DNA sequence: CAGGATGTATATATCTGACACGTGCCTGGAGACTAGGGAGTAATCCCCTTGGCGGTTAAAACGCGGGGGACAGCGCGTACGTGCGTTTAAGCGGTGCTAGAGCTGTCTACGACCAATTGAGCGGCCTCGGCACCGGGATTCTCCA
DNA sequence: TGGAGAATCCCGGTGCCGAGGCCGCTCAATTGGTCGTAGACAGCTCTAGCACCGCTTAAACGCACGTACGCGCTGTCCCCCGCGTTTTAACCGCCAAGGGGATTACTCCCTAGTCTCCAGGCACGTGTCAGATATATACATCCTG
């Protein structure tokens, strides 16, 4: 019923109040920390924070005690070299740079050593972070496994923010994505153009360890693509504004992605299956999706039974080729093991056929 | 007095425009007029064509526009703003072409 | 049957403003005119000399090639 | 009956290797084909001279190499000398 | 009884020919016998300069915001890089352009 | 005052002599010097007949008074009598040297 | 065996522009002219030493030099040419 | 092992006295003139390769020799051996 | 048989090398085949081009009442002729010396 | 006797000072019209006399009715064309010429026609005789087969002038002049050297009619040479003056030379043997000659018999290897006949067995 | 400064003609073999290059005066930028046509190639002649009156 | 105007050495005979150079307005140049030594060349889309007051 899905929404919306305090003194403080790294002599001179927005449906968010705020920067002329022959993970090098590049220190060889540029970030910020004390901020050193730094503030909570760099390419468009992005018949080859006409960038981040390099292995990234097509999601691109036939996609999106959010914080064995699995799920569901009437509050349960439908009839082909990626099937059993998703199936089930005991809380 | 403009100015977006674009300046008829002109002096009764003519057209300009930058440089180490034809004797003396 | 005074003193002028000027001397016209003159001189006597070795009556693009080659104004774009 | 040799192919070839997501005004084309072949004129006959230098009959790719290192810019001519040597010593594993 | 044809080409795994070339080779008046490595040397060198002048040019038109490849864009990277100029410094550039550029002094 | 000569005067006669003259005005000695100087950067070990290093400093200085003369010709243009970098930045660049 | 390049003793260079024909001589131009002086030593010397290394020769010839020159397009007689 | 080399000394010498057998004459001035001799010729004789090849001849004649000199020589120099060589060569042919 | 060996030169009645010429054509890898007179063609050419060259030089060389011969005063005929000039234009040549001039600015 | 020669000697310097007055007027006249000559526009303007002395041993005289002055006129470069292959005359051809030489008009083809500028000479010579008259002055026009421009002079007396061109060239010291001026041993090379570093001339005269090229044939003359070698004809360079011991080589030069005037003036049939022979011939004599103690007023006869033995010699032989052309044996058949030369002997046995009855005369 | 009018990037829609595929063909590249002779290396030798030790003398570096050429600045005058209306000649399309470049045959002189023998020029020794070179008188020279 | 050393040209003798002449000899030219073929005519077929003929239209020219750019000039002020002192260090010649390039033989390998099949580019033809044209909106600028 969509009175409960209201309700739910609500709840969502008064978190996004204190969010909004609480995230709001966390961008003031790192717009303050960013601008002393401009002026900071560095190699990360121009460093800028990416923007992805600030709602639940622009940030990527979790429990109080923890925020992250996108940075970007921009690189010169990179070869694109694949280790992750699925098509999800790249090395680190650069082109024949005539003028010199001025990383060859961090340069491992050939390849970038991602580790040292991130210990003399960690080093610079913290610097950075005991020069000027306006406001209560201090470093968290976590465990070397996931390459965000966690700055913890004491402004008005315990609120800590994982800073992670994100580097602003022009390089390639590699021929991963060629195929990648079908958006030619329902919305139009056009735009695909001006997009691909457009930078990009990679996360660093340590995959799976069947590998020389780990953290200097490196996932794709398009988040600018994904706030542009968040706002451009119906076929007519007007939508979710004031303008056009107002949908339930973001809703939708919000009730799947913070019931899994639930899920996982009730059910903790399933935590590999993050945010970007239902995004390349619901794109695919747009790229089969012909119709605006099937996106609606008054077909809301319709298309949400629907969506369920055709998430599970992926999971039973075991098939989810990646929009970016087709050659990439994230389904992969060596990333996300078979039996997690078969008990993934039954919380699904156990959401469905009860009503969806976990929001009749709040 | 409303929107008369100062010299330069004008020469300024011009300059803009033109190392901005990229075709020819110049109506090709009395151009190949003294192709044609030069030619017969050597030998007369002589086709060709057009191609060949816009080639010409093409490499000329070029050579004339590279001698304009030189020589606009030339009147810049004069310090100068107008021209003079002796920068341009120089250009030419300085590549051995006089 | 002069046809020197064909290049018109206004294409001169937007011609010198494509390579980037502010002030232009009235004096200059005949002066880059001769100049200009002596240039075609050279790249037609080298492509006529081509196109008489060539026993040709018509004239190609190919010679002049040659001849632009060999006074070293290497081009492409114009077959070859 | 006029076949002629182009190498177009091989530009389109190498082109959408790097970049399959372009296409040319043909202009261009031709620019690229009539450079490479003056280029590989001057290394002919460089090679020549040297192989003259040198007193010999044949051309192998050590005087090539050299004569690259001989006219080449900077790093671009280490960087190509990579790029020639293992792909020759790859052709002779096969 | 044939070997069916696997290309020097592939054989070197390249796109730029060996066949052909070595017919350029012998049949360009240079030297009577030619190695079987310097087709293979030459096709890779020429190949990799390609490319890397094809990803600049693609580089520029796309920065141009263009979708096919105009002389402009040529002209622009081979004098936005020093060892290309310096090797391609007086070579001519039809509907090429100029590098807009003006000397401080001017303004 | 008794014969103290004006400036210019003895360089007129020196001038004269030097464009009369054809020897070289190099001690050789620190030239080689630098010479394997340069040499030893992209390889050392390496010795050498003397023959070559008279025709570098042969070539050498012939390229360097051609310089003289035009850059002399260019500060002409210039109007004036002292030597400046300019022009020989300029005489680079209408090369394209630099 | 350092500060060569301040070998180039500045009356030297006097004698060499009076041969070249200039009449007063500025303070500043010494140290320019040997850094151009310097880049077109090595613009020969780089192409000379890979000329000796594909002769395979321990030893510098003044041919190699020639044939610098003639790639350079500076070509020179009196060594043989 | 002794390698005797090639040197038109001889044939500028015999030139030489065909024309002013009076002066006398330097060997450094020598190796300049058979030097320079070797460069014009290849000059010349790469144009005649490329200029055969423009033509797709495998044979090179007297008339290219004569065009190649003249696309190289200005003016009256080059009317004068166009004279000299084809006079040669016609006297050669009555041998 | 075996009539007395005669030079080709003597049959183009000139002073320079036929044989050798023809055989360092055969050595410089440029055609298939050689038409008979375009070695003597270019014999004949060489010889009125250097006979030009060592006429002025002789010249130039009792101009400066000397008998042997230096670079300067070649280099100096070299400078004064248009046509020989305008081709050997970036020619160097080891201590043949500048060619002496001033401009009248540079004079009172 | 001696005595005898020195009465007609102070007959010839009477006669030398009847031409001093005469040819004083006459060299004063010709100075002012060649002056006129070169502020007259024409391509000579620079044309400039020759001077070869004033004295009998300097110009070459006969009848008061004529004179002769000797004019220069540069040259560019020059090829030398032999059609006398003798080696006395030669064609008139010019070099390459970048400049563009200003005769064109005047070159048959690549011959240059003497005809024109010689006819185009006597035009503009005669236009400037009529435009300024201050002395009585007017040309004459005589056969075409002498180029000798003869200007009548009413002032004193009839006096004549052959105006003749000389064409003042340094274009080649010609390979038939190698061999030629032997002085090596008994003068030097030193001197022959710088002799032959000096210029020369080619006088334009019609020579024996078997050529297509009459007029056009021009003769060798090296006049500068032959006063120089006059007043150096002694082993002692310093004769002729106050300085030396004074030969008589001056005395039999004009002995011989006015003895063969007189005997041509009375033997009418013998006209070609001209000044040049005895020049050539006492040459070669000097050349013959090591002493100096056979040339002196002592020695006078003894030497002078000497003279006629040495001629004699040369004619029974029939060789005279002309001294700048050793090839170029005067003694030819086909310009001065063989009895002739008979009748010659036979006068000068005449002169010499009747005690000279031509000089008892004044 | 502010407005305002011009200048220019942005956005839509339209058409066309360039550009990517499709296909048949047959022209030159892979397969397989043999010749046979050019390049790689083995030893040697010889010459030549670098090291280095000791005078010398000319050149270079360093101090010093001076006037002069550069330069900062100041009136001026004109000619070259800025608009405007009149002529005009560049370009569009059509039509055509014909001379000349390309194709094909063929045959024919002609150069490539092999043998013997020769003499010429090239490596190396003798030699005189230009020819620096230092000395010593002759002749511009210019800064001073 | 001189003058007065200062450079700069002109004759003398002397080492000196090197340009040119002579001997041996070797390999490359010459002669003749062979053969395959390159081009030389010789016609036969499309195309594109000239040529015109109207027709439009923005470019050229001629005009006037004005200002600011070189030009000429004045003070002034370091900076090259002319001169002397020391130093310094480049040549002038020696010897060692070793090394490295030039030379021979032998072998090997690899391409030239033959012959066989195969597919690769090209000529041609179509379907579609990139940006020009035209229009209109919104901002960037300069210019005075
Ligand atoms: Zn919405
Ligand atoms: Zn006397």
């Amino acid at each position: 019923e969509p009175d409960k899905l209201k309700k739910v929404l609500d709840k969502l919306r008064l978190k996004r109040k204190d969010i909004s305090e609480a995230a709001e003194t966390v961008n003031k403080v790192v717009e303050r920390l960013l601008r002393r790294m401009q002026k900071r002599e560095s190699e990360f001179k121009g460093v800028e924070q990416l923007n992805t927005g600030s709602y639940y449906e622009h940030v990527k968010i979790s429990a109080p005690n923890e925020f992250d705020v996108m940075f970007k920067l921009e690189v010169p002329r990179i070869e694109l070299q694949e280790y992750y022959e699925t098509g999800a993970f790249y090395l680190v090098k650069f082109k024949r740079i005539p003028r010199g590049n001025p990383l060859s220190h961090f340069l491992e060889g050939e390849v970038l050593s991602a580790t040292k540029m991130l210990s003399k970030f960690r080093k610079i910020i913290k610097e950075e972070v005991k020069e000027i004390k306006d406001i209560d901020v201090s470093v968290e050193k976590e465990k070397p496994g996931s390459p965000a730094v966690t700055l913890l503030i004491r402004n008005p909570e315990e609120i800590s923010v994982d800073i992670i760099l994100a580097l602003e390419s022009k390089g390639s468009w590699p021929i991963s994505t060629k195929e990648g992005l079908p958006i030619q018949g329902w919305l139009g080859t056009k735009v695909r153009t001006n997009l691909r006409r457009e930078p990009f960038y990679l996360v660093p981040k340590n995959a799976k360890d069947g590998n020389s390099f780990q953290g200097e292995t490196w996932r794709l990234s398009f988040s600018h693509t994904e706030k542009y097509i968040l706002n451009n999601h119906g076929i007519e691109k007007t939508c979710c504004e004031s303008s056009g036939a107002k949908c339930c996609r973001k809703e939708c999106l919000k009730l799947m992605k913070y019931l899994l959010e639930q899920l996982k914080k009730e059910f903790q064995e399933l935590d590999a299956f993050c945010s970007y699995h239902v995004k390349t799920a619901i794109f695919h569901m747009w790229t089969q999706d012909p119709q605006d009437s099937q996106w609606d509050p008054r077909n809301l349960s319709s298309c949400f039974d629907k969506l369920l439908a055709f998430f599970l009839e992926c999971l039973r082909t075991e098939k989810l080729d990646h929009y970016f990626i087709p050659k990439f099937n994230l389904f992969s059993q060596e990333l996300i093991d078979r039996k997690s998703k078969e008990f993934l199936s039954k919380k699904i089930e156990y959401e469905r056929n009860n009503g969806f005991p976990i929001f009749d809380k709040l | 007095k409303p929107h008369r403009y100062r010299p330069g100015t004008v020469a300024l977006r011009e300059i803009r425009r033109y190392q901005k674009s990229t075709e020819l300046l110049i109506r090709k008829l009395p151009f190949q007029r003294l192709v044609r002109e030069i030619a017969q002096d050597f030998k007369t009764d002589l086709r060709f064509q057009s191609s060949a003519v816009m080639a010409l057209q093409e490499a000329s300009e070029a050579y004339l526009v590279g001698l304009f930058e030189d020589t606009n440089l030339a009147a810049i180490h004069a310090k100068r703003v107008t021209i003079m034809p002796k920068d341009i004797q120089l250009a030419r003396r300085i590549r051995g072409e006089r | 049957r002069d046809n020197i005074q064909g290049i018109t003193k206004p294409a001169i002028r937007r011609l010198a403003r494509r390579g980037g000027v502010k002030r232009i001397s009235g004096l200059i016209y005949e002066e880059t005119r001769g100049v200009l003159k002596v240039f075609l001189e050279n790249v037609i006597r080298d492509a006529v000399t081509y196109t008489e070795h060539a026993k040709r009556k018509t004239v190609t693009a190919m010679d002049v090639v040659y001849a632009l080659k060999r006074q070293g104004r290497t081009l492409y774009g114009f077959g070859g | 009956r006029s076949r002629k040799e182009s190498y177009s192919v091989y530009v389109y070839k190498v082109l959408k290797q790097v970049h399959p997501d372009t296409g040319i005004s043909s202009k261009a084309m031709g620019i690229m084909n009539s450079f490479v072949n003056d280029i590989f004129e001057r290394i002919a006959g460089e090679a020549s001279r040297l192989a003259h230098y040198n007193k010999r009959s044949t051309i192998t790719s050590r005087e090539i190499q050299t004569a690259v290192r001989l006219l080449l810019p900077g790093e671009l001519a280490k960087h190509a000398v990579s790029e020639g040597t293992k792909a020759v010593t790859k052709y002779t594993s096969s | 009884a044939r070997a069916k044809a696997k290309t020097r080409s592939s054989r070197a795994g390249l796109q730029f020919p060996v066949g052909r070339v070595h017919r350029l080779l012998r049949k360009g008046n240079y030297a009577e016998r030619v190695g079987a490595g310097a087709p293979v040397y030459l096709a890779a060198v020429l190949e990799y300069l390609t490319a890397e002048i094809l990803e600049l040019a693609g580089n520029a038109a796309r920065d141009n915001k263009k979708t096919r490849i105009i002389p402009r864009h040529l002209q622009l990277a081979i004098r936005n890089d020093e060892e290309l100029n310096k090797l391609l410094g007086k070579v001519t550039i039809a509907q090429g352009g100029v590098l807009p550029n003006i000397q401080a002094v001017l303004l």
